[PDB]
DNA sequence: GGTTGGTGTGGTGG
């Protein structure tokens, strides 16, 4: 997270770090959606031109955390995943397209001041928040410059209308997509960066004050340049195949 | 069931730092 | 202690 600042604790208690078994690391972040489920970005598990291609079993859950690195005893839960669902028609190859995927715990986690489930928006909620110029909030431990923090850092920003977003890049947009950032001359600054990925972006409904995830960090070209915008997977449009998965599984 | 409601603030009747920033976005 | 114990500097910082 560029031009952020350090997350109160307990302020985003669905905050999920991906972690390595070997060599020991952070991967990215992730979200957690229900005590047993917990959503990412597909790219953190499976990119092959980085050679990219994570299993189950190469990977943690880190879960109630705010140190990047220190082990919070009595505080954060370290699942094992049983499985993990990637969307069947995730695009790596062009552009990201449904850069989405699922984990199941192997046990469901309890929740606690730290650890907390966040909403999943349906059409009504969508609709009504997912608009130009209101404000989301995005969550990570990733790169504070293109190229870092001790805790877990938030920002706040701005949803970009589709046809700024689709201008400030040569990368196909899709509708599984949003963008979101300041333009160049708004007044503030601020993105996701490297290692954000997988992390929600969440809107607060001032209708019921819970916090619902409309994005998942996604891709950007560097972090925080002018006239460029985060990426975020539309996680309402890829809602059908979320409930399928743990419907299913 | 809960989704979405923070133990330290929502549930306690407290703002965190910045999210009167987001619903300001919504209505200045 | 702390966002948390205790033959308490490591197990994970100081
Ligand atoms: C995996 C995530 O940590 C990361 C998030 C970067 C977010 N950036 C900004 N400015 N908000 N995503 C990536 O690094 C993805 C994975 C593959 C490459 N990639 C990129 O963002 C590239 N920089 C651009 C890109 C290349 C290929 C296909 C789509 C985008
Ligand atoms: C990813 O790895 C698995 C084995 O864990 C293997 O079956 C497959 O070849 C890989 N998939 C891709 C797309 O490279
Ligand atoms: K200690
Ligand atoms: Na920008």
């Amino acid at each position: 997270i560029v031009e952020g600042s350090d997350a109160e604790i307990g302020m985003s208690p669905w905050q999920v770090m991906l972690f390595r078994k070997s060599p020991q690391e952070l991967l990215c972040g992730a979200s957690l959606i229900s005590d047993r489920w917990v959503l990412t970005a597909a790219h953190c598990l499976l990119y092959p031109p980085w050679d990219k291609n994570f299993t189950e079993n190469d990977l943690l859950v880190r879960i109630g955390k705010h140190s990047r690195t220190r082990y919070e005893r009595n505080i954060e839960k370290i699942s094992m995943l049983e499985k993990i669902y990637i969307h069947p028609r995730y695009n790596w190859r062009e552009n990201l397209d449904r850069d989405i995927a699922l984990m199941k715990l192997k046990k469901p986690v309890a929740f606690s001041d730290y650890i907390h489930p966040v909403c999943l928006p349906d059409r009504e909620t969508a609709a009504s928040l997912l608009q130009a110029g209101y404000k989301g909030r995005v969550t990570g431990w990733g790169n504070l410059k293109e190229t870092q923090p001790s805790v877990l850092q938030v920002v706040n920003l701005p949803i970009v209308e589709r046809p700024v977003c689709k201008d400030s890049t040569r990368i196909r947009i899709t509708d599984n997509m949003f963008c979101a950032g300041y333009k160049p001359d708004e007044g503030k600054r601020g993105d996701a960066c490297e290692g954000d990925s997988g992390g929600p972006f969440v809107m607060k409904s001032p209708f019921n004050n819970r916090w619902y995830q409309m994005g998942i960090v996604s891709w950007g070209e560097g972090c925080d340049r002018d006239g460029k915008y985060g990426f975020y997977t539309h996680v309402f449009r890829l809602k059908k195949w979320i409930q399928k998965v743990i419907d299913q599984f | 069931a809960d989704c979405g409601l923070r133990p330290l603030f929502e549930k306690k009747s407290l703002e965190d730092k910045t999210e009167r920033e987001l619903l300001e976005s919504y209505i200045d």
